[PDB]
């Protein structure tokens, strides 16, 4: 069950999400939860006080802010997404996030492209490391283009 | 006898005059001839008003006032009448064709079928009688109808719930407000009254066609007049319910499109591919088929064209057929540019500019089509070019045209746009649709982003309406919710329309997160249709929004436009960005569309026009002046070059209409060949560009223009007319006309050039320095064009920033989801509705205040090509062409671009409005207007001429003006607050002649008197209104300036100023100081808050306010605090009675509100013929407001203060907006009085120039050494005769006293701390504490008075000290002057260093022994465990000064305590301990984690009951942990200095207060029944019982800032500083 | 204080940095015709103004920090940008690279004025 957090709707959401997962193994991801810092510790100290399903997950999506709660920070294991290090990383990172089906169809040249596309994306996007030379500004070419 | 024929006249006309009836369904009979009515009592209202002026309206003055009554009597009641009529008219139409609205909300239902029953007997009542007066007389009639209205308004918003579920059963009334929709349900039967909402529900239906019955729907129709007659007519009476026919219509809409398409598809074929075309037949097909079918069909035949000729070129060296298809597009462009060369119907000849458009598209397509060698179909370059398939054989009519763009397919969506103006096809352009309609074949959104001005929101609905789609425009803001944007998408998604929300980053961040939601669900949805594995025949594809399952149009897309670079806009999350897809839209291409839209219009050298009037505006942006209300972008070319062929078809009508009197040679072909296009380009830029240029930018844009367009010259029409209105109305307006160089002639042209702009622009900003003349230029148009069209003008003036941005636009309600109007959708819904024939008149609505994006930003798609005001609930009110949008400003340094680029700019500089002009209102209102309400004219007409020759231009005052710019003042001078001030004082001077008359009514004052008084009145006036908010050095320096300049007479003192001397009314100059008489005050009132030592500025002070106050100017005292602000106005206020005064106290948060309070306590709203107006509740009083800290209230981050712009519209105005009915309210008896500190000052802001030019300043110093030492000797010689033995002391005491307090002033000041502020404020303390200590005391020796002079000395001035240091030098300083103005005493018993004073261990307040004072104070703590609190305490030394210092402040009438600390220190304990020790009762707030500020308004009236009406004494402790809120220290703040609340006590609390007093002040003897003279003794009870200790934790930053938020903790607060344990 | 004497010197040493004069290009009938002119005629406008402002500015901040004037709320917001080194906000007038401080500012803007000083000068003396 994936949530967006802003809503006032969105936090009963939420939490009726949670306790229902928390009892069945179920899965529950809210996103740009840095959008509510106050929310946040009161999750905190939820998160504290419960023996979930063993198979139960909470994932939580945020920008990396000064806002988000340390005590919210030591509570969970951060995970860091940004650009890959290096051309290697890049492609790496692309290869592995289209399934393997997607390149093997019929038109055995369709691999070729794929690589051509994921050079293509990886050259463009570690050009961004160099702020100005690479590209005169700072373009959000990611996942989605 | 005339007058007795008009009386005749009336009462002939309502004697027979009858209420015109109609049978409404054999129900009733309603009254029609509304517009008769009201214009019928408007006129003989009118014209008993006019008949008024008359000299013989004495005679039958009685009779007239009688017909006023009724006159009156009938407006208010028919006003009412006609708006129950009409609610009641929809409401009984739903309560009577809907069964299931009884069932479902049976409560309303019944309710509407009593009130139904009270209508229909009163209206059997009026087809008896009809007759008005008959009606008039019905006993209660008026209150009826008011109870119908308010009853039937409940019934209204009751309905909320029931609306909601008739918009599911037709989608499209999900754009429809909730009135609006009843309308529309309830006139189910009544279908001409539905014509007004189709504009709402459609793209392009304004209305529908009906047959003679209007029972079977025809056709429909565009605002334009273009008629679409359906294939199959749509029957109403087969199908009666609202949402089933009106579905019918929206189906034979797209049925009937898509069959003319498909006839019209058949014969453009002809025309294309062939060699010549007939104008004839051409131009046939053109008027025979729609707008948006002729283009299509035009594209429609291009494609197939050009997919001919490349299936031909499949062998690559095959012949090249697609120059054939350039061929029959050059002919077919040949003849529409040949078409639009003459004259046409103005419905053809926008049709004709549309093919020429799509054509030049086509061409330049084909061209790079040829150019690129293309010889197949599948070649890319001709796939993503946007393609038009059309299948004959199709059996459904709605899929047989088939839009594809690269692999994007769409369907035709048969939409009825209408005639909308279509864009130029520009690359840009081309590159939007090949983005956008990707991401449509991705199921994605489109996000077109870049600057303002390049087609963002235009390219989306030109892709809408080139695919026939609905589409929608919001202009976002902060509003726009989640449950608001659901509640859209639902009405999208059923629709099948397209959203295009605008400013979108304008949604808050946590905003545009949730919204992500409703976004990529729709998204997931509109997948499903693209499935092929899905079949038509099922389940209906559904999302989930707003928890519930809605059903999702294929056709529905969302599209965003954003300006990224605007700061302080939202930053969209990522998962919001993924599900759209971006195209940076930055330069548009200018030199295309320019040259496309002139050769669309007929210009014959459109390339040589584009090719200059695109660089010229790129020259005008570079070449000219950096100003912020200039702008050169695409909507300012778009202006010119859609005015360009405005301009053009009015001189071809000219010429021809020369030459209808000038012989039969109409060769309209011809005509166009000798057309001066240049000349014609060259009027459009000077008629839009000129206006808003500075004057030195002028000659430089006619330069750029001989530039580029050599020996072409502008000539403005000669609007005698106009001019001749403009004339007559300034002379009734006392207003300076002038033509040319001429006096006043710039500002007539800035009048011409702002009606100019009316008529091409409907929004525009007048954009000038306060007192420009902006105000008068549109004033003034209004009344011309009023004469000069006949049609009345009314002008609606908003202050925006007065009000906050809720009010001005109304909020959606967070749980019940219902719209409350704000102040401008309210005035502008009203206009549309036009009840009232509003429609009918010109209205102008002008934002008269400071522009931000925060609040104009709502206004983008009204100030845009949209005309629509979009409201968060889904609503759109379309702005109708009478209506003008306007905004007078003194800058737009906080608007932005996209603001500044949709609004025509008229420049006010200061020099259009010269002094001359100003001198010459002035005069002739003093020639005219008599003051008293004749002998006062004849006076102001004598003064006038005696005046005259200072006032001319280079005169006296005009070079004393000069020369006051150049001084210093304590706030930024403006040349109209310090003519306002003169003026206000000339007007005086009148008034004081006529009050010598009065005074000797023997012998009036005589010309040579007259003019001997006036003319060093004059002197005397210009002094103070020029220099009386300058120090004294700028106000002497004035003086001998005049002195060199002037020919008055002067005074001939060697070396006093001018402005030491007032004018006796025997025209001579008498000195200020035989006004200052050494006064002996009496024993008793030594220092006492209500007397005034007169010094020399008092008294000069004294007078000057009073003529301001006099005249109701409102007035401003700026000076240092403790300067004597509030001791003069107070002192002038007792000299002019019938004049109450009302003390507000400003701080950091006051907003209007405070003044609201005020408002509701001491005045009364009362409903009058000429509107609702506001006066104090005593009669015959002016009750004057005065605010203490006027320049404290926060400035936003757009240099605007809410009060100071509410306290503007009420001086300038006369009035403000009452929000609770969004109606006007006039000011009667009101004044305002302004006290403040200097503005630089910390936590001081400047005063907004435009509030400055009504509100003339004194400034108020602190007294000076001597005057020092008049004020408080007067007050050492009064307190020393208590003790005969020490008279002689009484000069030493006050040379000491001056000495050490010049010196501690000197040496502490607000830098250190910010709370080192001393002014004569501890003076007056000083004396008041030794002469409390003196009172009771038969006889002292002189070191017992040195004693009380240096204990009080401590408790003033070192109590309040940081640090050790300081606090030592204190102590060291006060024994140096004691002893240098004390010789001969013994140091050891007067400066013994423990000087503790305390009545604790006698009766008297005596010199205490520090180990006495500590036994018992050992003593009192045992009871005080045992009695209050058992929390042992350890006695240091500090404690017992401190429990001295508070037991000091506990026993003076407002003792207020600021005691600053480390927690834990003791100081609520102390406080507590001591309170016991005095008989105070101990309140503390109860506070908690759920403790809000209604709690603490509770709490509020529970302490003031007990202080107020139980004559309780109540320490009220209270720390700043308390303060969980700052609407907690505003209340605070007022309840520290005036000891009451404005706003505590309202409804039942304060009847129940009021019952309490009348209580309380039995028991006290006094005989009270007033509720406002219970409410004084209430507020005399406060002060004196209710003492407030504050207790707050030493914080650098803290005390800073604390001072702004509560000024009086500060200044009505004695300060200690505790501090940290030693 | 540590910083009012270290921030006097510093004033008075830009005061004799910038230079002190700047002339208006004196418009003439047939000078408004020159596209030159109306380019550098706004240049020495726009510039007069700024250079005038900066040097009040400077010259305010050194009476305040010799105790002869009282510090204003102006004065208080331009002193305290000056102690922490970035450039005030009244001062930017031109479009300049983001991350610029005061320090830099100062030695730039000094130049650009002694550039208009000589156009305005050619201007005067020879013409436009
Ligand atoms: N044409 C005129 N002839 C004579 N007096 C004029 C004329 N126009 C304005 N005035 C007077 O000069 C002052 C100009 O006030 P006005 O309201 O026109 O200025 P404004 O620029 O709109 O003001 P603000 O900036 O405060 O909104 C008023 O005292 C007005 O009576
Ligand atoms: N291709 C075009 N052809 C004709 N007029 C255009 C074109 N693009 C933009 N305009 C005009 O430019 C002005 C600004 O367009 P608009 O869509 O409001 O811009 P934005 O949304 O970027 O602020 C309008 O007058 C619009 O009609
Ligand atoms: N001529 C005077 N006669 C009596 N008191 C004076 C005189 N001049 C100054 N004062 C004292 O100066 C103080 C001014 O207080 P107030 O009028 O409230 O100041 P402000 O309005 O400037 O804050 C009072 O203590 C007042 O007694
Ligand atoms: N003079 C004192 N001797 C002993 N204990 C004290 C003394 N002053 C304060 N305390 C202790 O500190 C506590 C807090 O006192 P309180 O008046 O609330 O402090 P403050 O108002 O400075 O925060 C008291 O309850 C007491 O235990
Ligand atoms: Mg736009
Ligand atoms: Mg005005």
């Amino acid at each position: 069950t994936s949530i967006a957090i802003g809503s006032a709707e969105g936090f009963n959401q939420a939490d009726k999400a949670i306790n229902t997962a928390v009892k069945s193994g179920r899965w529950v991801m809210l996103k740009n939860v840095h959008l509510a810092p106050g929310w946040l510790m009161q999750l905190e100290k939820k998160l504290h006080s419960l023996q979930p399903h063993a198979c139960f997950r909470l994932f939580l999506t945020m920008e990396i802010n000064p806002k988000v709660p340390v005590n919210l920070l030591r509570a969970g294991r951060i995970f860091v997404f940004e650009p890959p290090p290096g051309v290697k990383a890049n492609m790496l990172r692309t290869f592995s996030s289209i399934p393997v089906s997607r390149i093997c169809k019929s038109p055995n040249e369709r691999a070729r492209l794929y690589f051509l596309l994921a050079w293509f994306h990886a050259i463009i996007q570690e050009r961004l490391r160099y702020a100005p030379l690479g590209w005169s500004k700072k373009y959000e070419f990611g996942e989605s283009d | 006898m005339a007058l007795e024929e008009f009386l005749k006249q009336i009462r002939e006309v309502w004697n027979t005059y009858e209420l015109d009836l109609v049978n409404y369904q054999n129900k009733c009979r309603l009254i029609r001839g509304w517009d008769d009515l009201f214009n019928k009592v408007k006129e003989h209202i009118n014209s008993v008003s006019a008949m008024k002026l008359s000299p013989y309206y004495k005679v039958f003055e009685e009779d007239a006032l009688s017909w006023e009554d009724k006159l009156n009597r009938i407006m208010a009641l028919f006003d009412v009448w006609i708006d129950v009529q009409r609610r009641w008219v929809y409401l009984e139409g739903i309560f009577t064709g809907s069964a299931d609205i009884k069932h479902l909300l049976p409560v309303e239902t019944q309710r509407f079928q009593s009130i139904s029953t009270e209508f229909l007997a009163l209206m059997k009542k009026v087809s008896k009688s009809p007759l008005v007066m008959d009606v008039l007389n019905i006993q209660g009639v008026q209150r009826s109808l008011e109870r119908l209205a308010d009853l039937l308004g409940k019934i209204q918003k009751a309905l909320g719930e029931y609306l909601e579920r008739e918009r599911s059963s037709f989608p499209r009334f999900y754009f429809v407000g909730d009135e609006d929709l009843l309308e529309i349900i309830g006139n189910s039967k009544n279908v001409a009254k539905l014509q007004k909402h189709f504009k709402k529900m459609f793209a392009g239906v304004s209305s529908i066609i009906l047959n003679e019955d209007n029972s079977v729907v025809l056709g429909i129709s565009s605002r334009e007049g273009e008629e679409v007659m359906f294939k199959t007519p749509v029957s109403i009476t087969e199908h009666p319910k609202i949402n089933e026919w009106l579905t019918l219509v929206e189906k034979e809409m797209r049925v009937t499109l898509a069959k003319l398409l498909a006839e019209s598809v058949t014969e453009v074929e002809i025309f294309g591919k062939a060699t010549s075309i007939d104008p004839n037949t051409y131009i046939t097909w053109i008027d025979k088929y729609q707008a948006q079918l002729v283009v299509l069909s035009a594209q429609i035949a291009w494609s197939e064209n050009v997919e001919t000729a490349l299936s031909s070129m499949g062998g690559g060296g095959d012949a090249a057929p697609l120059h054939s298809v350039l061929s029959n597009v050059e002919v077919t462009l040949n003849v529409l540019a040949d078409s639009v060369l003459m004259e046409q119907p103005p419905l053809r000849r926008r049709k004709l500019e549309h093919l020429i458009t799509e054509l030049v598209h086509q061409r330049d397509v084909t061209r790079s089509l040829i150019k690129s060698k293309i010889d197949n179909a599948k070649s890319f370059e001709w796939l993503s070019q946007m393609r038009f398939y059309f299948d004959p054989k199709q059996t459904d009519v709605l899929q047989q045209l088939s839009i594809q763009m690269a692999n994007a397919k769409f369907n035709y969506g048969f939409e009825y746009l209408g005639v909308q103006d279509k864009l130029v096809q520009t690359p840009l352009t081309d590159r939007c649709y090949l983005t956008m309609t990707q991401a449509l074949e991705a199921r994605l959104g489109g996000s077109p982003f870049g600057p303002a001005g390049t087609g963002k929101t235009e390219s989306v609905k030109a892709l809408g309406h080139q695919l026939g789609r609905f589409v929608l425009v919001f202009n976002c803001d902060e509003t726009f919710d989640f449950q608001a944007m659901g509640r859209i998408f639902v009405g999208l998604c059923q629709v099948g329309a397209w959203g295009c929300f605008d400013e979108f980053n304008r949604l808050e961040e946590r905003m545009l997160s949730a919204v992500s939601q409703q976004v990529q669900c729709i998204q997931e949805a509109l997948r499903e249709h693209s499935n092929p594995n899905y079949d038509k025949t099922s389940a209906p594809i559904t999302c989930e929004l707003l928890n519930k399952q809605v059903k999702v149009s294929p056709d529905m897309a969302i599209f965003i436009t954003m300006n990224p670079g605007y700061a302080g806009r939202s930053n969209l999350p990522d998962n919001l960005k993924k599900l759209f897809r971006s195209l940076a839209m930055t330069k548009p291409d200018r030199q295309l569309i320019a040259q496309v839209m002139l050769y669309s219009q007929g210009f014959r050298t459109a390339e040589v026009l584009a090719n200059k009037i695109v660089p010229f505006f790129k020259l005008c942006d570079e070449q000219l002046s950096s100003q912020s209300h200039y702008d050169f972008g695409l909507r300012a070319l778009k202006s010119v070059l859609v005015s360009a062929g405005n301009v053009k078809r009015e001189r071809i009508q000219k010429i021809k209409r020369e030459k209808e009197e000038r012989g039969e040679a109409v060769d309209e072909g011809e005509i166009a060949e000798n057309l001066p296009e240049q000349e014609i380009l060259i009027q459009s830029v000077c008629e839009t560009m000129v206006p808003k240029l500075v004057a030195e930018d002028i000659p430089l844009l006619f330069s750029l223009l001989s530039d580029v367009f050599p020996g072409v010259q502008y000539h403005r029409g000669e609007m005698t007319a106009l001019r001749e209105e403009l004339k007559k109305v300034c002379q009734e307006m006392y207003l300076t006309y002038g033509d040319g160089e001429e006096v006043g002639g710039m500002w007539v042209e800035k009048v011409l050039q702002l009606y100019q702009i009316t008529q091409i622009n409907h929004g525009l900003m007048m954009v000038g320095p306060s007192g420009s003349g902006k105000s008068m230029a549109w004033r003034v148009l209004l009344k011309a064009l009023e004469r000069l069209e006949g049609v009345e003008g009314v002008a609606h003036i908003i202050d925006p920033k007065a009000i906050s941005k809720d009010h001005l636009y109304g909020t959606l309600d967070p749980n019940t989801r219902e719209w409350t109007d704000g102040l401008f959708t309210h005035v502008l819904r009203k206009i549309i509705d036009s009840v009232r024939g509003e429609l009918q008149k010109r209205q102008w609505i002008v934002f008269d205040g400071d522009v931000d994006p925060e609040w104009v930003e709502n206004l983008n798609s009204v100030l845009d090509d949209n005309k629509l005001l979009t409201l968060p609930n889904g609503e759109r009110l379309s702005l109708p062409p009478n209506v003008r949008i306007m905004f007078e400003v003194q800058d737009l340094k906080y608007a932005t671009l996209a603001t500044v680029s949709r609004c025509g700019m008229v420049w006010f500089s200061e020099d259009v409005l010269s002094t001359d002009m100003i001198f010459n209102n002035f005069l002739a209102r003093l020639r005219s207007i008599p003051l008293d309400e004749s002998p006062m004219l004849q006076i102001q007409r004598d003064a006038a001429t005696i005046m005259q020759p200072y006032f001319t231009s280079n005169g006296l005052v005009t070079k004393a003006l000069e020369h006051a710019f150049q001084l210093e003042h304590i706030m930024d001078l403006t040349r109209l607050r310090c003519l306002g001030s003169l003026f206000s004082m000339l007007h005086q001077a009148c008034r004081n002649v006529a009050q010598y008359n009065a005074n000797h009514p023997d012998f009036p004052m005589q010309i040579e008197q007259l003019e001997r008084y006036i003319q060093r009145y004059l002197v005397y006036a210009i002094l103070w209104s020029l220099s009386g908010d300058s120090r004294l050095k700028m106000r002497a320096e004035l003086g001998e300036y005049i002195r060199r300049i002037t020919t008055v007479p002067l005074p001939t003192a060697p070396n006093i100023p001018i402005i030491d001397y007032e004018v006796s009314i025997s025209g001579e100059w008498s000195p200020w100081q035989a006004k200052v008489p050494q006064i002996e005050v009496e024993t008793h009132k030594v220092a006492a808050p209500d007397v005034v030592v007169p010094t020399l500025d008092t008294v000069r002070h004294e007078a000057l306010l009073y003529t301001w106050l006099a005249e109701h100017k409102p007035l401003v005292l700026c000076g240092p605090p403790g300067s004597g602000k509030t001791m003069t106005l107070f002192s002038a206020l007792r000299a002019l009675p019938d004049m109450e005064v009302v003390g507000l106290n400003f701080s950091s948060a006051t907003t209007p509100e405070l003044l609201l309070k005020t408002f509701d306590h001491y005045c009364e709203y009362r409903r009058t013929p000429n509107g609702v107006v506001l006066a104090p509740v005593q009669l015959g009083k002016w009750l004057v407001l005065f605010c203490d800290e006027i320049n404290l209230p926060d400035m936003d981050k757009y240099g605007t203060q809410r009060v100071i712009s509410f306290i503007r519209q009420m001086v300038e105005h006369g009035g403000f907006y009452r929000t609770s009915d969004q109606t006007w309210v006039k000011l009667e008896r009101i004044q305002f009085v302004g006290a403040c500190n200097p503005p630089t000052d910390p936590g001081r802001k400047p005063l907004s120039h435009r509030f400055l030019r009504h509100v003339p300043v004194v400034y108020v110093d602190y007294p000076g050494p001597a005057s020092l030492t008049q004020i408080y000797g007067t007050f050492n010689r009064a307190m020393l005769r208590l003790i005969p033995s020490l008279r002689t002391y009484a000069e030493p005491l006050t040379a000491a006293m001056v000495e050490f307090y010049t010196m501690s002033q000197e040496r502490f000041t607000q830098d250190t701390q910010p709370h080192y502020i001393y002014s004569p404020r501890e003076m007056t303390r000083w004396v008041r504490g030794i002469f409390e200590a003196l009172r009771p005391l038969e006889t002292l020796p002189v070191e017992g008075l040195i004693r009380i002079w240096a204990h009080e000395a401590l408790r003033l001035f070192q109590d309040r000290l940081v640090e050790d240091e300081e606090r030592r030098w204190t102590d060291e300083n006060i024994d140096t002057v004691a002893l240098k103005h004390f010789p001969n005493i013994d140091r050891e018993k007067a400066m013994s260093r423990p000087i503790l004073y305390s009545n604790w261990l006698s009766k008297d307040y005596i010199p205490v022994d520090q180990e006495e004072l500590r036994d018992y104070v050992k003593a009192r703590l045992k009871v005080f465990y045992e009695e209050e609190l058992d929390v042992p305490l350890v006695l240091f030394n500090e404690v017992l000064d401190h429990v001295l210092r508070i037991d000091r402040i506990f026993r003076q009438p407002q003792g207020h305590l600021l005691l600053i600390g480390v927690s834990g220190a003791g100081k609520t304990t102390l406080s507590r301990f001591v309170a016991w020790m005095n008989g105070l009762s101990v309140y503390q707030i109860k506070v908690h984690r759920k403790y809000t500020g209604e709690d603490f308004d509770e709490d509020l009236r529970t302490v003031l009951r007990r202080s107020g009406c139980k004559n309780e004494k109540i320490a009220f402790i209270m720390d700043e942990s308390n303060v969980l809120d700052s609407g907690f220290l505003e209340r605070m703040n007022t309840l520290l200095a005036n000891g009451e609340v404005p706003g505590l006590f309202e409804g039942d609390e304060y009847a129940t207060l009021m019952t309490q007093c009348k209580e309380g002040a039995q028991k006290e003897g006094l005989m009270l029944d007033s509720h406002e003279e219970l409410y004084k003794w209430f507020t005399s009870q406060v002060i004196r019982n209710l003492h407030v200790v504050f207790t707050m934790n030493p914080s650098s930053e803290g005390l800073k800032d604390r001072a702004a938020t509560s000024p009086a903790l500060f200044n009505r607060c004695v300060l200690n500083w505790f501090g940290d344990w030693s | 204080p540590a910083w009012m004497r270290t921030l006097h010197t510093t004033a008075s040493n830009w005061l004799h940095l910038i230079p002190q004069t700047l002339s208006h290009l004196k418009r003439t009938v047939e000078n408004i015709k020159d596209p030159l002119f109306r380019f550098f005629e706004r240049e020495v406008k726009m510039g007069a103004k700024l250079l005038q402002d900066v040097r009040q500015d400077l010259a305010d901040v050194v009476q305040v920090c010799e105790g002869k004037k009282k510090q204003t709320n102006y004065l208080r917001t331009l002193i305290n940008e000056l102690v922490k080194g970035i450039l005030p906000r009244s001062w930017s007038h031109y479009t300049v690279p983001a991350g610029m401080t005061v320090i830099q500012w100062v030695s730039d803007f000094s130049e650009r004025i002694k550039q208009l000083q000589n156009i305005s000068l050619a201007a005067a003396s020879g013409g436009a």
